């Protein structure tokens, strides 16, 4: 709005309808009142199964305390309970709620240190250049994608498993 | 006249498309002359790809979906006909389904050989 | 994600955009973008590298020797590369290779076999050696069987083959660390053949 950086990490701002005059029970919060609509997705009408514990934990209206809060991931739409991952409430204002299962933007490997703030993706023009040649010992330092200048490779599950086993078979001696 | 694949003169041999001089007793393709027509491999890929079809599109891009047991060098296998052969020389300085099962079996065998080399190293360490 | 991702001509996809609901189709065929078919054909035409110096004497000795003898006089040669390639998985892979996967040796051996299966006719062919290969293909065509060179060719030309691969390695668009790994296992090969002088 004022000219700040806004990638896909940051969530869109909520409108005034969902934030001020969103009735009382709703109050832009599912921690209050029974909210069974958060456990049902409108895409298929099925039940949102959490990743850690395989229960939706909707509960019952006679026992509202047995209900467990769930949330939808903003990238892969993966359901997650609020008690499994350490988190108190929902994520509505600020960045998009990134579940702790994707690639982090910045990691730390103390040995001074390396940051590796990702590559934040390149559009589908000629700048995006692909070259799958080698599967073992590429040392491509990440920024990969899975298939069935900024150099990227068409890596698969087999190559990842091969270099993982190679590295932990060289590293188990130390 | 001459021979680009022989570095000599020899006899004279001509081609209908892209006429070049080569040895009559030694054909440019690996097929032995011991014919009705002769077509060179550079003449072949030219009349096949280099004329008007799939110039921008890489033919070798989808060549990996059916080829097995070679991964390190694959770009040089595509242009095996784009370069004419030559005689011996030396510089003076020196003077996927079945494929999925196949790679799964290869990884299984490599895991077992890793177990054997682990046994070998803990035997030789002690 | 993004703002332009469509298998057909893009219409700021994030279904045929800008059209009614009675035009959708979700059948499966080949997909090509082509930048909206060159922007509907410009709007209907505007509205109409070398080996190390360790054992380099072998090619010096064999360069003069192949002028009149060609290192072989028996067509059913008793020396085959199959056993010496099989012995790599039992002798050097179990000792020199770091504990893990032996893919970098076995897969390379299979690729070398595949390259040797069709490398004839284009390279490593002296003139009388070309005549010998011609007579081998002539005598092998009497039973309409494919020419398999694993039983009629020796391993002496394998050294010359690993001598002549690196300049055609860089002839194509290739990353440099792949060539570094290539020269690394070439160094491993010459390390293995440094003391095994009888077979070569």
């Amino acid at each position: 709005s004022r000219g700040q950086y806004s990638d896909e990490n940051d969530k869109i701002p909520l409108t005034d309808r969902q934030l001020f005059n969103t009735s009382y029970g709703q109050s832009i919060t599912k921690l209050d009142s029974y909210n069974p609509d958060t456990h049902i997705d409108s895409n298929s009408g099925k039940f949102l199964i959490c990743y850690k514990c395989n229960q939706t934990r909707l509960g019952s209206w006679s026992h509202p305390e047995n209900s467990r809060l769930i949330m939808t991931c903003d990238y892969c739409q993966t359901p997650w309970h609020l008690d499994c991952v350490p988190r108190a409430s929902f994520k509505n204002l600020g960045s998009k709620w990134k579940c702790p299962l994707h690639s982090p933007t910045k990691v730390y490997k103390k040995i001074n240190y390396k940051v590796w703030k990702k590559q934040r993706l390149i559009n589908k023009k000629n700048q995006l250049y692909y070259e799958p040649l080698q599967k073992i010992g590429y040392q491509n330092n990440g920024n990969i994608q899975i298939i069935p200048d900024f150099k990227i490779t068409q890596i698969d599950e087999n190559s990842i498993k091969y270099d993982f086993f190679d590295k932990i078979y060289k590293s188990k001696m130390v | 006249d001459f021979c680009s694949a022989c570095n000599q003169s020899g006899s004279f041999l001509c081609c209908d498309t892209c006429p070049k001089s080569f040895h009559f007793l030694c054909l440019d393709p690996p097929i032995d002359p011991n014919k009705g027509d002769w077509h060179c491999n550079e003449c072949k890929f030219k009349i096949f790809i280099n004329n008007s079809m799939a110039t921008l599109k890489k033919i070798e891009s989808n060549f990996i979906k059916q080829n097995n047991n070679v991964k390190i060098f694959a770009k040089l296998l595509f242009n095996i006909d784009s370069h004419n052969p030559k005689q011996f020389q030396l510089p003076n300085y020196i003077k996927t389904q079945i494929d999925e099962n196949s790679i799964k079996y290869d990884f299984f065998d490599k895991i077992y050989k890793s177990k054997m080399v682990q046994k070998r190293k803990l035997f030789q360490f002690q | 994600g993004g703002r332009c991702l469509a298998f057909h001509g893009p219409l700021m996809y994030e279904h045929y955009q800008g059209w009614k609901s009675s035009w959708d189709e979700w059948v499966g065929y080949d997909r090509i973008r082509a930048y909206n078919e060159e922007n509907i054909a410009m709007k209907k035409r505007l509205a109409n590298l070398q080996i190390p110096i360790k054992l380099k004497s072998v090619l010096v000795d064999d360069w003069e020797y192949v002028t009149k003898d060609k290192k072989i006089c028996r067509l059913p040669a008793d020396v085959t590369v199959e056993m010496v390639l099989n012995k790599y998985e039992h002798e050097v892979s179990q000792e020199l290779e770091s504990p893990g996967s032996q893919s970098q040796l076995s897969e390379y051996c299979a690729g070398l076999k595949l390259y040797f299966d069709k490398c004839l006719g284009n390279m490593l062919l002296y003139r009388l050696e070309r005549l010998q290969y011609d007579e081998l293909l002539k005598k092998s065509s009497k039973d309409q069987k494919p020419l398999v060179p694993i039983r009629i060719y020796g391993a002496i030309h394998l050294l010359r083959l690993i001598s002549v691969l690196p300049e055609l390695i860089s002839s194509t668009t290739m990353d440099l660390q792949s060539c570094q790994l290539l020269i690394k296992q070439t160094e491993d090969f010459l390390v293995w053949l440094l003391m095994h002088v009888d077979e070569y």
